[PDB]
């Protein structure tokens, strides 16, 4: 009722459809952004694309909309649609992969005094700076810019929420990963006259300690092979078909290892760090497997009348026994003995050493998200 | 025909009935609305990305105060249609499920009452984020939270009060729906001073297992441990055969590799359990440990592993003192240690075997339960 | 022209698009249905998906068509377009994955009279039954019903014709092969509600698959590593000074169909079945590898075999004597007799289950094709 | 000049919807033709392709020649798609997926009536291609497109180009190729017995293909593989007695590779269409390698075993001598490897054979269609 | 507003949107074009596509657009949104890979006098050659052709304005590398018709391939087999005891070779790259190849090897004679002066061959470079 067809009438009768929230070149119209996050879905850390979801809360004045009697002092607070305006049509600087769902044209909080809350809950599909930057223990940042697509800021200006809002207000519950922190600066690009973008940090951290446990067990396990193939010369010397056996299969194994480094880095690589020495690591174990071969390879033989014919025979027995006993002094194990404390050395110190740049690795880069 | 035509004309739904004006009976409560869930169908799940895409009768009800007729529309036809354009509709929400929006479950066929109420209930393909963790997968296999409404308004613009299951369950679903709560509520909140919305809160819980992993997965299990079960049998029924003895270990040990390696594969599909993988992984190490034993047991020995007459003497002189080195080798036999080396592997395949199947049973106990 | 304008003019004026063409309280609109489906297009497997074209052929009508000389006058039978009239939304119920492809926007037979068809080229994705046990050797009859959707009985309805076979027109190259297929119909009250819901068609496919060639390739490694077990048995009487060689084929061996059924868990997963074929293929295999469980376990079967100058001549033909009785007790081990039992034993044994494989086999196809 | 009162004039009396009809009972004459220039999808397997065709659309309407102010203004024209009659194209024959961008497009008057539009299209189809079409003699890709609209009684199209192509705008990322290109314009009254005659566009496309890049890949291995089993064959008469076993574990390592490649190639005529032909040489030459490769250790098994006090006892001794000689001897006699030498001409011929019969008839299966 | 009402009804009532900017039998319309590349967000090689940024340049010119107080007096230039435009369609000739990305409905600036500029914020799909020739060291330059799609030079016209480089804005994140590109402008007149048809802007993409991580990983193998070849020489003549052993390593390695091949053939087939560098790979390759199956089926050749008291002494020691005869026989068969002959007949081969290898490296590595 009061004054209602009047009111109602008026506004739709002055508002006009396609215009700009702003009475000419001033100020324009300060609009709030800020959005709450509701969960994020899927990092494709390979390729560096994010899929989340959020709460665009958008909310200025509309001077046009004051109400008087009957929907100002009868109801102060109405739902009404969009349509009706300039909405964010905002694209992301970085990521914007693609679309809005269910991020624009989805009803509005109208205050009677003009305040606007819009309030919509939406999927986006970005692509932020993870980079192959992203496996370091240091982890690494991003950008990720928001805002509008033809627009320069020249009748509106854009202005933020928290700073501390955090990023782990709403980091991924089922994350194996984490979050140290999400930045926000507002900012504006001179190399054009439009006012742009704004640039929102990741200093993300990327913890899912699952697998490269028996990671681990290659690593050690692989060594056990080693160690064997290095212990069994002074073992069992007659290795000899055997030991083939050995690296042909810790050869293979190896090999296998570099069918699922490529498998695995398949959504998601990056940074050889790990792959990058545990190659070194492979190539170490390469070539140490093959020279202790060389090792074996080693062996340049290895690898009265009455009187008369017993004579002929003491020589018989004798004579070759000299030449067999010679084969023995070809192969007395002094370097068994010898290179299986090459083969402590080698092992014992090449072993400690990944172990520490892993160690190192954990632990050392890992302090300076701040 | 009763007027009809006219009458029609007369209230207009569009013109008569403000579509930019909710007829609430001006301010005050609400029209009270009512929503139902009814399953259609569960296509696909996802343990990996807490991920389900399923098919839901969006059973909605409310009442349109304008909408009561009289002789030449309420009785002419005490029922009538009237599409989605004719017809504010809400937007109902799957407010913590709606990580995907709603299709063909909006604005598509309502039921007119004869008196205002209303009746809108399609189909609705969605896709939803269910508290999958990976916790999800012990037996009891969680419960499944979600909630419907009508997102916007609040308690003075809006009210929704409130089936199980497995009344349309996929079938070719390798997991189990036990159970089916459903009850409604309405929540202020921290920030806001003022109750408002309110919201169909559905949990479903569920179970899991298909019957067909366990087929081809216990099949290597004990296929392997008798493998390495036989390794150290092998080496009393003979254990010169050097190199081929060697060739099995190459041989056992590249099998166990794999097939642990398609097991992670299925593994990404979906976040494991530290329950089940600690058994399988902590066991095939068992047999591990004992092909590396297998090993320098198996090869640790150094070895197993009258004047005429002072001619002929050379030889028996020969003859003996070889004769202790020749036996230097029955030594190393060690056969009275036999029984013992192939009994004390017996032992230990006996207190893990067992030990496996009897914490497969310390939790086949409680589950009983 | 003959009242050119004013018959065309007045149809439009008295014409409506919010109001269906619904005559009293009572047979609902008697819609008339039935087949030309003419090609098949894609059909999976995995998830039995069927993309086919079907003409809808539809056919009902409404009296405000009857006509005079101003509009039978004209030509009789007309056809309008489609966009005037109240289309039915038709659906597979369990299918329905989309969408009826070219149905908008079309061409409507009318006459002069009022008969009405529209047999449209409608080309959509399905989803009905099968499922593990389709591909059988009892075969399987998927399910498909259609009718309105949310319409029930006290309303509207269709109806079936005819009879009219599935092999009409089967995809002819088809790995696959029809039988039969019946459609009746049927109106669905239920037990539940007092209300009269909606009529439908339901579609049963009668057909079984599978092509040959994965049978052609299934069989091959299967007599050809039957031939390496056979060989496997014969060996060791022809070739025991093999025996560590016949240890190697059987790492060998056991890996290879290890290796097969990798394929397979791919492919079957990829392709689906009924668990209950492998189960053939299961213990046929695991057989062989039960079979050198106990063959080559026995194969290694055995502890062993797995004057004065007068005098010593009498010394050392002696130390020849002793000797050669007590070896005579490792070959008493190795008779050269009981290996032939081994492999009758076993060659029968596997002749026996060998044909036991050819049993399911045929057998199942003894029932197959019934 | 008249320019604004000329288009206003007969815009009143404009009729969309209409067809520009003397009468209703001789229909239209339109004009169609195709030019490919690009065929995107090869999907043979599938028998689907996708191609951007310029659909070559022409027709007459005199509802619009012109005077003074239009005709003569300006004898050329465009103005709106959206301005009346457009016809939906479709391949009978093909049209899998409905139009792309082939529509909406900027059509061209004359002013007197004639009409062209041209436009492109990507869209699905399906072509022959079915287990034949890899051969050398093609199979003729034949796919009839007309309006899927209304039945030629109202409608009636036109023609081309029947005899002469194809590779104006063929795809270079064929391993295909195509030699004629045929191109007709037809009457409706099908297998089916359909009447209401829609007329069509036969579209013949007879091509070929097997710019092999994989055939080496094939080539080489099986080579590679059958020179391996002619060191299989004469290695034997160069190698020792420890080469039985030696054979052996080529056994295992020859099929390693040899299911190595089954699993490759199989997979590439699922991933792609299917022929029998080619196929067959190579699962079949490889079944008959295998075939004489274990027969042939079988050849090198077979061979049961080759696989006065004084005098008392100088007596007995050069007995034990001669004697056993005569034992040592059996070993002599019993491995005269009469069958190894001939063993080597036995695979050699028969070796050359598989060859021959094999490369010779891909000799003729290239020598027919040379 | 200044005007404020009059300003906007006057504006709307004389202007018609669709109509196009003709202004009597002149100039047509002279539109330009200038493209600038933002940015690339991905490519594929295989199917040579890529989505991309575009800023797109549109100038054209309305002398209806000039102004007085009553337009200008108001607001200056201002933004009028697109719609009420006439809009070229713009088409990648050679490329169109699709639909330009958010292209409709966007702003564009006015003055009150005229100059209207259009240049949204594109990304789209594009599509170009690449062929067999683009990974190449040396590349391929991407001929790309741009302009108006279905107009005339009299009707309208398509202008450039702009070289500039494609490193301008070149995704970092390419494993990939550029040379440089240039466009030049050009009309298209055709000895069909004496008339002048429209105008294109022909790109040229000159880059070359390759990020240095994958040439590593593959190499390494094969400096890897270097030595295994290295083995099979030095092993046997080093002693042949093991040759069996080794037998091994034939199988256990040519296998290894076999799944390099897998990987690398997928990326392919997953990106196809001059066919002629596989050459490089192939003969390499199979050089190990036949080297093995030389060498080792060599290192298998050889036919063999790889008183009266009194007078009974001379019998015997006649005995140990002739058997001494014989040893010497098949020890004379293993020589240990040519072994030594193909160590140097085939280690020059080796560098023969090596060098051979580093030819083609080495050669297009002096064209690399540059």
């Amino acid at each position: 009722s009061v004054m209602e067809d009047t009111l109602l009438s008026v506004l739709f009768e002055n508002y006009n459809p396609k215009v700009r929230p702003s009475q000419t070149v001033g100020d324009k119209v300060t609009v709030r952004v800020g959005l709450t996050l509701t969960s994020l879905l899927i990092l494709n850390e390979k390729n560096e694309e994010m899929t989340t979801s959020v709460f665009l809360n958008l909310a200025w004045t509309d001077y046009r909309l004051q109400w008087d009697p009957a929907a100002y002092e009868g109801i102060k607070d109405l739902s009404i649609p969009s349509d009706d305006v300039w909405q964010p049509d905002i694209v992301l600087m970085n990521n914007n992969d693609g679309s809005f769902e269910i991020t624009l044209h989805v009803n509005v909080l109208v205050q009677h005094t003009g305040a606007v809350s819009w309030h919509p809950s939406a999927i986006y599909r970005s692509s932020c700076t993870i980079k192959v930057m992203y496996f370091p223990f240091d982890w690494q940042n991003c950008t990720m810019v928001f805002k509008s697509y033809t627009y320069d800021t020249s009748e509106v200006i854009l202005q933020h929420a928290l700073d501390a809002m955090i990023n782990q207000d709403a980091f991924t519950e089922n994350g194996q990963w984490s979050i140290e922190h999400k930045p926000s600066r507002k900012n504006w690009r001179s190399d054009d006259p439009s006012y742009e973008d704004v640039t929102f940090y990741l200093i993300i951290q990327r913890k899912p300690l699952f697998y490269i446990v028996y990671t681990i067990v290659p690593c050690i396990l692989i060594s056990i092979l080693a160690i064997l193939v290095f212990y069994l010369p002074p073992d069992a010397g007659e290795k000899m078909s055997l030991s083939i056996s050995a690296l042909l299969a810790l050869t293979v194994f190896l090999l296998l290892l570099a069918d699922k480094v490529p498998e695995t880095s398949l959504s998601v690589p990056i940074i050889i760090s790990y792959l990058m020495f545990i190659m070194i690591l492979v190539a170490f174990s390469v070539i140490l497997s093959v020279v202790v071969l060389n090792l074996h390879h080693r062996s340049p033989n290895t690898h009265e009348a009455v009187e008369a014919i017993k004579y002929i025979a003491e020589q018989l027995e004798s004579a070759s026994e000299f030449d067999d006993l010679k084969k023995d002094w070809q192969y007395v194990a002094m370097v068994a003995d010898r290179l299986f404390l090459y083969i402590f050395i080698t092992m014992c110190s090449i072993g400690t050493f990944s172990i520490f740049l892993d160690a190192s690795h954990n632990v050392p880069p890992d302090n300076p998200f701040a | 025909v009763n007027e009809e035509e006219r009458l029609i004309n007369d209230l207009l739904i569009v013109n008569k009935y403000n579509k930019h004006v909710r007829p609430v009976k001006h301010n005050n409560e609400v029209v009270n609305i009512a929503l139902s869930l009814t399953l259609s169908n569960l296509i696909s799940l996802k343990e990996t990305d807490e991920t389900l895409t399923t098919n839901v009768w969006m059973d909605h009800a409310w009442y349109d105060h304008r909408l009561t007729w009289n002789a030449s529309e309420y009785s002419d036809i005490s029922i009538l249609r009237l599409r989605p354009e004719l017809i504010w509709i809400p937007d109902i929400v799957l407010q913590n499920n709606n990580d995907g929006q709603y299709n063909v479950a909006y604005f598509c066929n309502v039921l007119v009452r004869p008196n205002g109420y209303v009746t809108w209930l399609p189909p609705a393909i969605f896709r939803s984020s269910c508290p999958i963790n990976v916790l999800y997968f012990p037996f009891d296999w969680q419960n499944c939270s979600l909630k419907f409404t009508a997102l916007n308004y609040n308690a003075n613009e809006i009210s929704m009060d409130l089936i199980i299951d497995p009344e349309a369950f996929t079938e070719n679903g390798e997991w189990e729906i036990i159970h089916k709560p459903a009850k409604k509520n309405i929540y202020g909140d921290k920030f806001p001073n003022g109750t408002n919305y309110q919201d169909v809160t559905f949990y479903l819980i569920i179970r899991r297992k298909p019957l067909f992993y366990v087929i081809n997965f216990i099949t290597p299990c004990v296929l392997i441990s008798f493998l390495a079960a036989l390794a150290f049998y092998l080496p009393a029924e003979s254990g010169e055969k050097m190199s081929t003895a060697i060739c099995v270990l190459l041989a056992q040990a590249v099998f166990l590799l794999l097939t642990s390696q398609r097991l992670p594969e299925t593994a990404l599909a979906v976040p494991l359990i530290g329950k089940y993988l600690m058994f399988i992984m902590s066991l095939v190490t068992g047999v591990v440990v004992n092909c590396g034993i297998v090993l320098n047991f198996h090869f640790r020995t150094p070895s197993t592993h009258s004047g005429i007459d002072s001619t002929n003497y050379i030889v028996k002189q020969i003859k003996e003192k070889n004769a202790y080195d020749e036996e230097v080798g029955n030594w190393n036999l060690v056969g009275q240690t036999i029984d013992r080396l192939s009994m004390f592997i017996i032992t230990p395949v006996m207190v893990l075997g067992t030990i496996f199947i009897f914490v497969m049973g310390n939790f086949n106990r409680p589950p009983a339960k | 022209s003959e009242h050119e304008t004013r018959l065309v003019a007045n149809l439009l004026e008295n014409y409506n698009k919010v109001i269906r063409p619904v005559e009293h309280h009572t047979h609902f609109v008697d819609i008339t249905v039935g087949l030309q489906l003419i090609q098949l297009i894609n059909v999976d497997e995995v998830n039995q998906i069927v993309e086919t074209n079907v003409r809808l052929r539809q056919q009902w009508i409404d009296v405000r068509l009857r006509w005079n000389p101003a509009d039978y006058g004209g030509i009789k039978k007309i056809r309008l377009p489609s966009d005037d009239v109240w289309l039915p939304d038709l659906v597979l119920y369990n299918n329905a994955d989309g969408d009826f492809a070219i149905v908008h926007m079309t061409k409507l037979l009318l006459d002069y009279t009022g008969k009405i068809m529209w047999t449209p080229p409608a080309i959509f994705k399905s989803y009905c039954e099968i499922i593990v046990t389709h591909f059988p050797f009892d075969q399987q009859n998927c399910t498909m019903k259609l009718g309105i959707w949310t319409y029930d009985g006290t309303k509207v309805s269709i109806s079936p014709e005819s009879d009219r076979p599935d092999l009409s027109t089967f995809m002819e190259s088809g790995e696959w092969v029809m039988k039969d297929y019946r459609g009746w119909k049927h109106w669905v009250y239920y037990t539940c509600c007092p209300d009269t819901p909606y009529l439908d068609i339901t579609y049963h496919f009668i057909m079984q698959r599978i092509p040959l060639y994965f049978v052609v390739n299934v069989i091959i490694p299967c007599l050809l590593f039957s031939f390496l077990t056979v060989l496997v048995f014969y060996l060791p009487t022809d070739s025991g000074e093999k025996m560590t060689l016949s240890i190697s084929v059987l790492l060998s061996l056991t890996v290879f169909l290890l290796v097969i059924v990798e394929l397979i868990p791919s492919t079957s997963s990829a392709v689906p079945l009924i668990g209950k074929y492998m189960l053939f293929t299961m213990i046929f295999v695991i057989s062989s590898i039960i079979v050198t469980v106990v063959v080559i376990n026995t194969h290694h079967r055995s502890p062993s075999t797995h004057s004065a100058i007068e005098g010593v001549k009498y010394i050392a033909e002696h130390m020849k004597s002793d000797e050669e009785s007590s070896n005579a007790a490792e070959e008493w081990k190795y008779v050269a007799m009981v290996i032939d039992h081994i492999l009758l034993c076993v060659f029968m044994l596997i002749c026996i289950i060998g044909t036991v494989s050819v049993f399911a086999g045929r057998l199942i196809e003894l029932s197959q094709e019934g | 000049n008249e320019e604004g009162r000329l288009i206003e004039k007969l815009l009143g009396d404009y009729d969309k919807r209409i067809k520009p009809a003397k009468t209703l009972d001789h229909v239209i004459d339109v004009t169609l033709k195709l030019t490919l220039t690009n065929l995107i999808s090869l999907n043979e397997k599938e028998e689907a392709l996708t191609t951007n065709v310029w659909i070559e659309i022409q027709w007459n309407d005199y509802r619009l020649s012109w005077n003074t102010s239009e005709y003569e203004g300006i004898d050329l024209v465009r103005i709106p798609s959206e301005l009346l009659w457009l016809p939906d194209v479709v391949l009978e024959n093909n049209v899998d997926g409905q139009f792309e961008v082939a529509y909406y497009a900027n059509v061209l008057v004359y002013n007197d009536g004639s009409m062209y539009w041209l436009p492109p299209a990507i869209y699905r189809s399906t072509c022959p291609i079915a287990v034949t079409y890899f051969p050398f003699d093609w199979q003729n890709c034949s796919l009839v497109f007309r309006s899927q609209t209304y039945n030629a009684h109202e409608v009636n199209l036109q023609l081309s180009a029947e005899e002469g192509i194809d590779p104006e705008d063929f795809t270079e990322n064929g391993e295909w190729t195509i030699r004629h290109r045929p191109a007709k314009k037809n009457y409706n009254w099908q297998l089916t017995k359909d009447d209401i005659d829609f007329q069509e566009i036969i579209f013949f496309l007879i091509i070929q293909r097997k710019p092999l890049f994989y055939i080496i890949n094939i080539i080489a291995p099986c080579v590679l593989i059958s020179s391996l089993v002619v060191l299989v064959y004469f290695l034997p008469a160069q190698a020792g007695g420890q080469k039985c076993t030696l054979s052996i574990s080529v056994l295992l390592a020859q099929t390693i590779f040899l299911f190595l490649i089954a699993q490759k190639v199989p997979e590439t005529s699922l991933n792609v269409p299917l022929i029998g032909k080619y196929l067959i040489f190579v699962m079949f030459v490889s079944l008959v390698i295998v075939t004489n490769c274990v027969i042939v250790l079988n050849v090198s098994l077979r061979t049961p075993n080759t696989h006065s006090c004084v005098e008392a006892c100088n007596f007995i001794a050069k007995s034990t001598k001669e004697q056993n000689d005569s034992g040592s001897e059996n070993e002599n006699w019993v491995l005269i490897g009469k069958v190894i030498d001939k063993a080597c001409f036995w695979i050699a011929l028969l070796l050359f054979s598989l060859g021959t019969l094999a490369i010779f008839l891909t000799g003729h299966l290239n020598q027919v269609p040379e």
